[PDB]
């Protein structure tokens, strides 16, 4: 009943000068879900007598 | 009476007294069938699936 689509983020450009360490950055992610849980319906009962006395 | 008491009595018990013979069965009886009299003493019009 579920359905999965992954998501992903982006990194950011950073500057550096001579002897400066390159700071590592994470790239976050996640997931998304779509869950079917409801049943749409139409329920129309016709009695026998009304059937026998109407087209 | 020459056989007297000593007789097999197929379908007995102990001293051949209990009668437990198999029962026949074909059909059943119930209330007597009645046929509607007013089928011929009344016009039979039918509004089947119209109104």
């Amino acid at each position: 009943n579920t359905y999965r689509i992954d998501r992903l983020n982006t990194s950011s450009v950073k500057g550096r000068t001579s002897g400066v360490a390159l700071e590592p950055t994470p790239v976050r992610n996640d997931k998304m879900l779509i869950v079917v849980d409801t049943v749409l319906y139409i329920r129309n009962p016709i009695d026998y007598q009304d059937d026998w006395t109407a087209p | 009476y020459a056989g007297n008491l000593t007789r097999p009595h197929w379908g007995g018990a102990a001293s051949d007294v209990d009668i437990h013979l198999e029962v026949y069965q074909n059909e059943v009886d119930t209330r007597f069938q009645y046929q509607a009299m007013f089928l011929g003493l009344s016009s039979q019009r039918s509004v089947a699936d119209r109104s």
